[PDB]
RNA sequence: AGGAGGUGCAUGGCCGCCGUCAGCUCGUACCGUGAGGCGUCCACUUAAGUGUGGUAACGAGCGAGACCCGCGCCCCCAGUUGCCAGUCCCUCCCGCUCGGGAGGGAGGCACUCUGGGGGGACUGCCGGCGAUAAGCCGGAGGAAGGGGCGGGCGACGGUAGGUCAGUAUGCCCCGAAACCCCCGGGCUACACGCGCGCUACAAUGGGCGGGACAAUGGGACCCGACCCCGAAAGGGGAAGGGAAUCCCCUAAACCCGCCCUCAGUUCGGAUCGCGGGCUGCAACUCGCCCGCGUGAAGCUGGAAUCCCUAGUACCCGCGUGUCAUCAUCGCGC
């Protein structure tokens, strides 16, 4: 038996396997273990912690993810690892704390960049050059 | 011997390549191979297809 | 440099930083304690959220809104200890990973020397460098007063941060000392009341100045 | 174990202290004088910094093998300090990547795949796994949560 | 701001007035119902003009 | 690549249009089309007046074919004449004999209102024809002439109302004629009807 | 197997032309590949609208989009020779290849 | 004939601005001798002359709205040049293999994705305010709550606003010259004042070795993998790609280890010497690139002043337009 999940994030597509075995988390052929830096691997990691170490331990997952910073692909992957758990489990007491916790975790960020313009497109949709007057 | 106002040719620099519709120099968009003067393209767009839907 | 399994830290209970717990951080004043948040939360890191709904920064863990705080430049537009911090390629602002070590590295520093909880230190801090009165200008018939008003919470806690911030950032400005040390000099100080701290220092003279024009 | 097992730094640093150990691979005759690349602006500051090159492009070729001289050259260009105009991307000199390569195949470590680029041959294959392994039982006792992998 | 037009008022009072038993207080309905019964092409006009006469409905049930 | 093929048939079609509207604006020219076909090419051309356009004794189709051969490209062409389906709904043609009629010499406004009504009389939903030049005395002026619905702002003006623009050489200047009409039948989204 | 290549302009003049490729392809009972809709290629195009430099600086930005689909169709001679007459409009482009 | 010769105070066309402001008008009626007035005013509401009610007015047109494009969630169809999760075979590697990993084949489209058609969000519902309506502030649900978010579309008129040096064009002028070609020079000068930018005045860092992650677009005298030579710039051969098949393309900021430890310094990179290359018919006036050597102001800035409300500002790199070479530049990512 297994499930499938995806999860987005910026332009990150992250696509996650949840399956039984030993409990070991691998992201793009890496352990989860030694993803660096520290703000991103917390940031994978949550949802293993608030699901419980009997589940991680339980449960084993794979994941791919392509595109994105490193900030962007790490959202990707957790989100697409709260989903694979959240189904996996089948419970909803997990899903509502997952929910009062984070509640964009089984919900992607629909925020996107806003396309730039003239007047200083470079600089960004706002960002204009300052006048001169006199 | 009447060789004279005559240009030479020339096949790089802003005076080998002439607007088709008014021929001018400095600008001409040549992407794709419009070699269009720029005015030019601007008000011939919408027959040539082009649409602004920004 | 520092030690491996520090570089690779995994944690397993939900605590701030996954090092320090919030169960015995206490906050006095009944005034900040509705906006003081101390939610369990290991990952402070909202993203941008919370900024478009109005008092949405009532439900940001305290270490996110330092985070935030301290990643900037200084100086800009404002002479704080009367210098010009304008850094434009050296500056923190847009870099929360840098941002974070720092403010890891300065809680370490002040439970290291103070053998208290560096989330309880930070909240004394606050409460210390909390304003409760300024001065502000009204407009009746045809000429304006100035008059002494009050504070709200949420503007207490935002001018208490932005003074700690700026205190650590022209302390550690073109000297020895490093950002997280200044830092945690900073919350020190404030928390020992001493006028040493800046941002203490600016509470006095805002309190001051709301008691003259009174 | 496997190379993806452990981290990339810890692994080419000890795969150069391994190599300095094989006579195939020695420093060219104008190492001392040569920077790593264009856009750098001084000499490496270690006396065996061919070494660990040649330990990176060993682990280059076996994670993204077949390569070739020029996406290796994209890979170790970078960022280049222009003075007063706007810092810039620039690729690597291709002599240390063609002769580390060269001297990789004299060993036996890699070999090329025409029109496609240079693979990892078995030999280092082994020879990487093997180093691998060891690093990730030091690792081990120092970190407990990668006995399960 | 969100303030009904002209032409979607008018619109949704002539077609209450035409058909009342046709339309009821369920907006889910009233949608249906305003598609069938009008030739708009628009999902938004289609939606406000069924909000509209739902809104119509509640008033007339409401007794004013 | 495959917009390069594209591109250089409307670079080709738009010159065609161009110099035949030069050389034959005044048989009320409305515009032509192309159609690829194995033996060549067959463009068949809008005229009100294909007497014009024929000419006499076949000259005229001759040497547009040898232009439109030689000059322009285009591979065995077969030239073909028709008439207008609406002259009076199409502005381009109404606006070229507009200025046609300010060079020959009559008064501005009477011309404008003969046009205008000429045009609702044959159908449409609203007119607006605007002159621009030394009209009655040596500063220039601009002026408008409208009636019935039209629309100017938004994509129904860009797409349903049809636009045309000339330019009439009198003795002393420049004068410039646009013309804008709305086609019968027209639907704006604001409208709408109850079945 | 035949190879398929439509390019127009417009969506609507593929359409039709894959939906008569379909219905030939049905009507002849052989296996036919869904058309595959090619990435569309959208070309853009920035200019300054003013025509001198005085005023404010302001672009328009032409674009022209064209749609590609792609149909796999088995080989056989009387289904082939019945889509060698399709209608083909002006716009649209076709290509035939043989694999 | 020709004129990049004057005239934008003779013009057409397009563009900035007042202004994405909400205003500008018409038919009949009414008042005033008349210029004009009413509707278009008053109270509330809206981003809006947007809407409700009162009214000497009743109706309508152009603007606004509406409309079109793209983003965000779901459904149907489609599966190659796109994708590889399950299943089978082959090869290789490790802790010698319980177990784990990589590549290729057949095979699948399951997920991502591409692109056509649909659904969804409509103040829809609950509480409150407003008058019970116009509407407004919160909450539930939801991907998206209040114009869903960003764009295209700029009315009657004016601005003797800019453009004749983009094309068109009236009059005047030159007309063997102001017309047409060719060579050389200039537009690149330099006591000085100013606009907009890049680089910095360092530790919120410089250098060295190592380790990760994108997207938009472009490619036929074109992009060029891959191989060989060179210390770098760069040179020689050359597969595939007419582009969902190949290339530009393994970005930087960021992370780990070491040196530097507050100093005009291992900050700063101007200014100059020698030498080696690329494009170009031609490189001194007057191009760009790399090696070694050199090492000027600058240690945070007065009065004053500018941009920005969320994936916005800041920070940091990339694509393209100009292009034989040259990007501190405009437009986008
Ligand atoms: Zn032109």
């Amino acid at each position: 038996r297994i499930i499938q999940t995806t999860g987005k994030r910026k332009t990150a597509i992250a696509r996650a396997v949840i399956r039984e075995g030993k409990g070991r988390v691998r992201i793009n052929g890496k352990p989860v273990e030694i993803i660096e830096p520290e703000i991103a691997r917390f940031t994978i990691l949550e949802p293993l912690i608030l699901a419980g170490e009997e589940i991680w331990n339980s449960v084993d997952i794979d994941v791919k993810v392509e595109g994105g910073g490193f900030m962007g692909q790490a959202e990707a992957a957790r989100m697409a690892i709260a989903r694979a758990l959240v189904e996996w489990t089948g419970d909803m007491s997990l899903k509502e704390k997952f929910m009062k916790y984070d509640r964009t975790m089984l919900v992607g960020d629909p925020r996107r960049t806003e396309p730039h313009k003239p007047n200083r497109s470079t600089k960004g949709p706002r960002a204009k050059r300052q006048k001169s007057y006199r | 011997k009447a060789d004279y106002n005559k240009r030479k040719p020339r096949k790089f620099g802003k005076g080998a390549r002439r607007c088709i519709r008014c021929g001018q120099y400095g600008p001409i968009i040549r992407i794709q191979g419009l070699m269009l003067c720029r005015h030019c393209f601007r008000e011939v767009a919408p027959k040539l297809g082009f649409r602004k839907y920004e | 440099a520092k030690p491996l399994n520090e570089r690779f830290f995994i944690p397993h209970e939900i605590k701030v930083m996954g090092r320090w717990s919030t169960e015995d951080v206490e906050v006095r004043d009944p005034s900040l304690k509705p906006y003081i948040n101390l939610e369990p939360r290991l990952l402070p890191h909202t993203h941008g959220r919370h900024a478009k709904k109005h008092f949405g920064k009532a439900n940001v863990h305290i270490v996110e809104r330092l985070i935030n705080k301290i990643m900037r430049s200084g100086g800009s537009h404002y002479k704080v200890a009367g210098h010009f911090m304008r850094r434009e390629h050296r500056s923190l602002n847009s870099k929360k990973v840098k941002a974070y070590e720092v403010v890891k590295e300065a809680f370490k520093i002040i439970e290291q020397r103070t053998g208290k909880n560096p989330i309880q230190v930070l909240v004394w801090a606050i409460e210390n460098a909390a304003p409760r009165e300024d001065t502000t200008s009204v407009m009746f018939g045809g000429i304006r007063y100035h008059v002494a008003v009050d504070i709200s919470p949420m503007r207490r806690l935002d001018v208490a941060l932005r003074n700690i911030a700026l205190g650590a950032s022209a302390k550690c400005y073109r000297n020895k000392m490093s950002f997280a040390e200044a830092l945690a000099e900073e919350i020190i100080l404030a928390a020992n009341k001493d006028p040493k701290s800046y941002a203490y220092s600016k509470k006095l003279e805002i309190e001051r100045i709301a008691e003259s024009s009174r | 174990a496997t190379v993806y097992d452990v981290p990339g730094d810890l692994l080419v640093e000890r795969v150069a202290q391994r190599l300095k150990e094989i006579p195939e691979i020695k420093p060219p005759e104008w190492a001392p004088f040569v920077k790593t690349g264009r856009h750098k602006e001084r000499l490496p500051e270690q006396e065996d910094w061919w070494y660990y090159r040649v330990a990176s492009i060993l682990r280059r070729v076996y994670l993204d093998g077949p390569v070739g001289i020029e996406r290796l050259r994209t890979y170790y260009g970078g960022r280049k300090n222009r003075g007063h105009a706007p810092e810039k991307f620039y690729k690597a000199g291709g002599s240390i990547i063609r002769k580390a390569l060269q001297q990789l195949e004299a060993a036996g470590f890699v070999e090329k795949v025409p029109g496609k680029g240079r693979v990892i041959t078995p030999k280092g294959r082994s020879f990487l796994d093997k180093i691998a392994t060891e690093l990730k039982k030091e690792l081990e006792e120092i970190i407990p949560e990668l006995k399960k992998y | 701001g969100k303030i009904r037009q002209g032409f979607i008022k008018r619109v949704a009072r002539e077609l209450v007035n035409k058909y009342p038993n046709e339309f009821t207080t369920d907006f889910e309905h009233n949608k249906k119902k305003v598609q069938e019964l009008t030739n708009v092409t628009s999902k938004k006009i289609r939606n406000r003009i069924a909000g509209y006469v739902t809104k119509l409905v509640r008033m007339k049930m409401e007794g004013k | 690549a495959i917009e390069r093929y594209f591109i250089r048939e409307a670079v080709r079609e738009m010159l065609i249009d161009e110099f035949l509207e030069k050389e034959l604006r005044r048989a009320g020219y409305g515009g032509l089309d192309i159609k690829k076909t194995p033996l060549g090419t067959k463009v068949i051309i809008f005229a009100a007046n294909p007497g014009y356009v024929i000419g006499r004794g076949g000259r005229r189709i001759r040497e547009l074919t040898r232009i439109l051969e030689k000059q322009f490209g285009l591979e065995n062409p077969q030239i073909e004449v028709e008439e207008i389906k609406n002259p009076y709904l199409n502005a381009k043609v109404q606006a070229v004999r507009l200025a046609q009629a300010l060079e020959r010499g009559i008064h501005f406004r009477r011309a404008a209102y003969a046009a205008l009504r000429a045009i609702m009389n044959n159908g449409a939903r609203g007119v607006e024809i605007r002159l621009s030049g030394k009209l009655t005395g040596e500063r220039a002026k601009s002026i408008r002439f409208y009636q019935g619905y039209l629309a100017k702002v938004g994509n129904p003006a860009e797409t349903l109302v049809s636009k045309g623009y000339a330019q009439a050489l009198l003795k002393l200047g420049v004068i410039g004629v646009k013309v804008a009409i709305m086609p019968p039948g027209a639907r704006l989204p604001d409208e709408i009807e109850i079945i | 197997k035949a190879r398929i290549k439509i390019a127009s302009t417009n969506v609507r003049s593929l359409d039709e032309v894959a939906n008569q490729i379909k219905q030939i392809a049905e009507r002849t009972g052989v296996r036919m590949s869904g058309p595959i809709p090619l990435p569309t290629k959208r070309i853009r195009i920035t200019t300054r609208k003013s025509p001198d430099g005085e005023g404010s600086a302001t672009f328009d930005r032409w674009e022209l989009r064209v749609h590609k689909r792609l149909i796999d169709i088995e080989a056989d001679e009387r289904a082939m020779r019945q889509i060698m007459r399709i209608r083909v409009p002006e716009d649209v482009t076709i290509e035939i290849e043989l694999i």
